[PDB]
């Protein structure tokens, strides 16, 4: 339409004001600068925008700024994020660097989170997401932030048991529920954790499940209590009878009693592969 | 009347239900302005301390 | 019970309401002044510059 | 009475000492001045006058150097004629919106575009106007990736679109959000209400698609099955099947005993049962 | 990793140039009289340091660093500031070892008391008391910083912290086998839990315990602390927690162990036992 031209066309006057500027030559550079950024977001054409940020952000810094630059940059990299995921992914790293130096490891950790959480849904990659979560797990423990400690710790442990070796997610179901046994409000939660240990024991073998599950009730009474312990028994009792209908059954009634979400079911169905 | 005791309690749940709702809508809005004014406090603090620094190696150079 | 239970609990829930609501709305009012207390500041700031040139 | 007298004499007293001090540096005086005056009368109970010394006084600010004291002066204004001419207080807003905007202040401008139009709705009769701004609103708000007042947004433009008998933005922007809720850890339980709400709408459409698409439901989200909105749907669906009487009578009685339900809901049945 | 050992490599240089460049400021100050930015600029750097050594996750580098910056701010005069590094220096100290932390958090506190930041110096006595409960078992010294904690509070009238801190200091001495203190706080939170209705619910649990505390004294007294109970807060009847007591007292009139025992699990079953309140029913039972 005609206000998208003319924020446009406003937009490369001060453009071409700052570049003159800069030639001729402190700070109104600048200013034309992000003010030609904002009038471009102002036309909704979110494309363009991005490289006048990063021109303000390179220009201020350049005048050893660090708080300002570091907020330019966070922006132009969360512009970028609808518009052009690499630049985005740069402006976050280049910020991400800026706050740690300068000690702010709150903003690093969770343009680390945001990086990782794009490149897990609008690029395809696991690795680096699970190297951003590990640094983003460590700046908050610098921190001493349990919750963020704790999801990181528990994303962290679900994603080595679906994929890589299982001594660390059950270390840290060990620690966690070892944490939250004095804790009486997380307790609940804590037989959860023991829990998971369990299903990660047993991609190893029968009889280890046998002595992880065995420890993790002996450690947590509460665990004992829980009906979870009454299907544990009887899944490890129908492996060891090897019987499928009662694996089956067991499953089946799990699913009606308890809804799932595609991750008890897709161990189970792990553990059953092997049984032969 | 057991009837009448399960549809008090059923229509006890759904008003808590409600409620749940509306209310954590209204708390993640809190947390969002908490975030945004925790922000907006932060660069506020560091700019006028970094002002005010600058003012005073200004003063103190010039006197 | 249970019946009486779940009565008083409801009691709980109001209570709780009696609270939140109006904290959010503090909370907005609070908020704008920041915002104002910042231009504020800024302003001057540059007032403070307007002298020096 | 005679405080109420009292008020707008000593109100009339100000203005008129003001006109008298700005008519014979000075700009900021008169500012001030006129701000004052503004103040008494909004004290002094006078909703016209105080409105306009309000406004000459927020142009005055606009002739002096400042922006954000002139967008709280426009704002204020516009809360005090919220119970006057209503013309004047949208375009005072709508002006407060693009100054906002023009140093970036987009949550601030998606706040004032949502009050604009919840003012417009309540106010006139012309529903229409507001639908612009709550989009304005939403898009401002994704933006800046705020994802519970887009979702609102979203919801409150759906519901008055559906009101208005336009299914198919109101049934996409039910599925969007729907599909949203179950991605995000919270609400997801939720979800299945608003899964209704997209169903009703197709309900609307016809009823031999109406097979596949709750079909096409079920199997997106099979734990919608628990859910006594798919309850709902395969009732009405068998009570549209046969021409009887007793049959959506006694579903709506059933599925009223729980909860209320919403007008436009009622309306939407009302309609399809007519039929 | 190769990373760390060059994040290592670079604090060891930066802490280098900070020696030499403290080293030279006295020098440049007497042959020059430069003023006091050589102490500032050295700070910033041992700041620096001390967030590299974060980067390197080394505890006891930060907080020496740390340390360095603060005395060297203390030195210029600028007490709050000094103050300040102080207290980032015990924060790096606490995860490490809280040795040099106690003094460093003592140090803050006199600082923030003498110019009247009595909201900081509560926050820290609060520090104070959890790493001596953390690192010792001597309850009594935490008990007593919880106490100077909420005095300082109570003089910057920030309450919603002391409160908390009273009740943990409750909590605790119930458990060193003292009556009257413990039942005097109990009542006094009581009674004014009682008059605001969200708190009013959480009465009946510091009633409990304060009837648990005199009843091992003798059944006579308890009895007559239950019905003061019962007459004060009528309602505590409807809590588990008085009938899980008068069963005892009951229990205890015919020295019925079978069903005190059938009781006590009746009730952990309906709530998980805490330790205090396993300590507190063993103990009774000896009677």
């Amino acid at each position: 339409g005609m206000d998208t031209s003319g924020k446009q066309a406003e937009a490369m006057a001060l453009l071409a004001e700052a570049e003159r500027k800069v030639k001729n030559s402190i700070e109104e550079a600048c200013e034309i600068y992000a003010r030609a950024a904002n009038m471009f977001k102002m036309a909704k054409n979110w494309s363009a925008a991005g490289n006048a940020f990063c021109q303000a952000a390179q220009l201020h810094l350049q005048l050893q700024s660090k708080h300002d630059a570091a907020t330019c940059f966070v922006d132009a990299g969360n512009a970028f994020k609808k518009a052009d995921p690499q630049e985005a992914i740069n402006c976050l790293m280049r910020a991400i660097e800026i706050y740690t130096d300068m000690g702010r490891f709150t903003i690093a950790a969770k343009h680390h989170i945001s990086i990782a959480e794009i490149y897990e849904t609008e690029l395809v990659d696991v690795e680096k997401a699970i190297a951003h979560y590990e640094q983003s797990a460590d700046y908050y423990k610098g921190e001493e932030s349990n919750s963020s400690a704790n999801k990181c710790l528990l994303k962290v442990a679900g994603y080595a048991a679906q994929l890589e070796q299982y001594q660390k997610a059950i270390d840290i179901y060990e620690q966690v529920g070892t944490s939250a046994m004095d804790s009486p409000l997380l307790k609940y939660s804590a037989k959860d954790y023991f829990f998971k240990a369990a299903l990660c024991h047993f991609c190893i073998d029968m009889l280890n499940a046998k002595l992880a599950v065995q420890k993790y009730e002996e450690l947590f009474p509460a665990f004992s209590d829980s009906r979870e312990c009454k299907l544990m028994k009887k899944l490890l009792e129908a492996h060891e009878e090897q019987n499928v209908d009662s694996y089956t059954e067991s499953v089946k009634e799990y699913d009606s009693i308890s809804r799932l979400d595609q991750w008890l079911t897709t161990m189970l169905l792990r553990i059953k592969k092997t049984i032969q | 009347t057991r009837h009448s005791e399960i549809i008090k309690l059923e229509n006890s749940i759904r008003e808590l239900h409600d409620m749940f709702m509306d209310m954590a809508m209204l708390v993640e809005s809190q947390g969002e302005m908490i975030d945004r004014i925790e922000y907006n406090v932060e660069h506020a603090v560091d700019y006028v301390e970094r002002a005010v620094s600058d003012t005073k190696k200004a003063v103190k150079y010039q006197s | 019970q249970v019946s009486g239970i779940i009565g008083n609990l409801r009691h709980m829930a109001l209570d709780m309401g009696n609270e939140i609501d109006t904290q959010n709305r503090q909370i907005d009012r609070i908020m704008e002044k920041a915002d104002s207390n910042k231009t504020r500041i800024d302003e001057a700031n540059q007032r403070a510059t307007k002298m020096l040139g």
